[PDB]
């Protein structure tokens, strides 16, 4: 058995809509907003399929429109915050001078929106650092890659923190070797 | 009232 | 700080196949919040509702004769067709694992990188196979299209044993395996 999902969101106060295919779990893509293109989750898919960005933004379109009359046909009844599990760890095991990913892995989470920071001694780093989107789930929540590449030291130490309004205070997720 | 967004679909690229 | 209000809906298309395209099964969910409010199944051809909240769409899409032909054909126009554009890529997929075997009183066989996910991992001291003992971690999706797991196994070993993970995974013929002796 294989699945492929089409899946499609939108987000209101935040305006945030997302659009992206699923397979077995895997992301196969999914189409960047504002720059109004079409991102593959491995450069080596774009060598084989192509998918009309546009398209996506008609459906955004219309997921848009359906949210509003949803809402109020609940009567304004909003989403309960529904915090994720975070959890950190490599991509293979690590030895010293040998390049590694450090993975955040944050599960089972609604709505789709969390401010994810990582660390490198304390200090928040944003450059080499990677992400996906929000991947969907059968029970309708959602998970999410953060990547950090490095090389691993005794010198240095790591922390991925996590910000969710359905945490009372952010995850602090800690390693080191 | 609401309305039904598209199945989409991707392309085989010319190889 | 932000304790605004939040509303959201989501839109699935999910595709099921059984034996290559033999089957084909359509499943477009609608769900509000966390509530799947109205469904489009292949296997009936009709919306239906799944709560009250979808009753008046499910009513209403299916009296759209037009559309919901077009979603009847789905199957065919939307699923095979997306099957085959990307299977070369997806389901043909094969990168083959890595072992790697260490202490953590407990013996760790780390097998990552490796993909599709279906895996057999193994056990055997000096050539017999142990099964009483083994814990795991599960299978874990990394994201990047690479799954990766930790088989343990707790023994207390007499030196001059050769402990044995060994690894069967459908990128490789032959099993890999990867050995352990402890030291005086």
């Amino acid at each position: 058995e294989h699945v492929i999902i089409q899946a499609e969101f939108y987000l209101n106060p935040d305006q945030s809509g997302e659009f992206m295919f699923d397979f077995d779990g895997d992301e196969i893509f999914h189409v960047d907003m504002a720059k109004k293109e079409t991102v593959w989750r491995l450069e080596e898919f774009g060598r084989f399929a192509s998918f009309e960005a546009q398209g996506a933004l008609a459906n955004i379109a219309v997921d848009k429109a359906n949210l509003e009359i949803m809402t109020k046909r609940s009567n304004y009844t909003p989403i309960t915050n529904v915090p994720p599990e975070v959890t950190v760890l490599t991509n293979s095991p690590v030895e010293l001078r040998e390049p590694n990913v450090l993975i955040c892995f944050i599960d089972k989470f609604t709505p789709p929106v969390v401010n994810v920071t990582w660390l490198r001694n304390g200090k928040p780093v944003t450059t080499g650092v990677s992400e996906t989107v929000f991947l969907p789930r059968e029970d309708h929540l959602f998970r999410k890659f953060h990547y950090l590449p490095f090389l691993p030291s005794t010198e240095d130490v790591y922390d991925c923190r996590v910000e969710h309004w359905g945490l009372d205070e952010p995850l602090l997720k800690h390693w080191e070797f | 009232k609401m309305r039904m967004a598209t199945p989409l679909l991707m392309q085989a690229l010319p190889m | 700080g932000d304790t605004r209000p939040r509303f959201l809906w989501q839109l699935k298309f999910e595709c099921h196949f059984f034996n290559g395209t033999e089957r084909v099964r359509l499943l477009e969910r609608c769900i509000y919040n966390q509530e799947e409010s109205v469904r489009f199944d292949s296997d009936v051809g009709e919306y239906r509702a799944v709560t009250e909240l979808g009753r008046p769409d499910a009513e209403y899409w299916n009296s759209q004769k037009d559309l919901l032909e077009q979603r009847r054909a789905a199957v065919d126009t939307y699923c095979r067709h997306n099957y085959g554009v990307g299977e070369s890529f997806t389901v043909q997929r094969r990168v083959e694992p890595k072992v790697t075997v260490y202490p953590s009183n407990l013996l760790v066989c780390s097998v990552s990188g490796f993909y599709p996910g279906s895996i057999e991992v193994r056990w055997f001291r000096n050539g017999q196979e142990e099964k009483a003992g083994v814990v795991s971690t599960g299978l874990i999706q990394n994201g990047d299209w690479t799954f990766q797991t930790l088989v343990m196994l707790e023994t207390v070993p007499r030196s001059g044993e050769v402990y044995t993970c060994q690894v069967e995974h459908p990128s490789v013929t032959s099993p890999l395996t990867v050995e352990w002796r402890a030291r005086s």
